[PDB]
């Protein structure tokens, strides 16, 4: 609810830490197509 | 070269479906708690 | 003679090998990028756990 | 004289370059296995939702 409205940010930093993964992985795919 | 690359993105939203529905279902369980903690 | 001909063939090997080195290094580089891409993909999947 | 020696120089330069090539061929093959392997890991991470 408030230590909890991180019940969203701890999942939100999970829910898209897993977004560190692909736009830095699109950096090694078009470097391939350069 | 080996395996599946975007069939990756296929079981990656299919992992955002079977976990995001983990806390929507970890919420209907609160329907008996915001109010049960009341009686 | 035989020493001239040999030198001729060796000069050629060298040129071939030098070219081969630069090509295998570019190829290594391309492979390492392929690895990095996917190594990142795995860390993402690896957290949905 | 100059020819004998040059022939020696060339012979070493070829040996030297064969080793650079050989090493690179091994780096590449190694890399190939690492790649096959981690791609196998990823298959499991994504599909063994059985867990």
């Amino acid at each position: 609810i408030q230590k909890k409205r991180q019940n969203k940010d701890l999942i939100e930093l999970q829910a898209l830490i897993d977004s560190h993964f692909e736009a830095r992985r699109k950096e090694e795919e078009e470097l391939v197509a350069l | 070269g080996a395996a599946s690359m975007d069939a990756i993105k296929k079981k990656m939203q299919m992992l955002k479906l079977d976990k995001e529905n983990a806390l929507d279902r970890a919420e209907q369980l609160e329907n008996e708690v915001a109010r049960l903690k009341k009686l | 003679g035989e020493l001239l001909s040999k030198n001729y063939h060796l000069e050629n090997e060298v040129a071939r090998l030098k070219k081969l080195v630069d090509d295998l290094e570019d190829e290594l580089y391309a492979q390492k990028l392929k690895y990095k891409a996917i190594s990142e993909e795995l860390d993402h999947a690896l957290n949905d756990m």
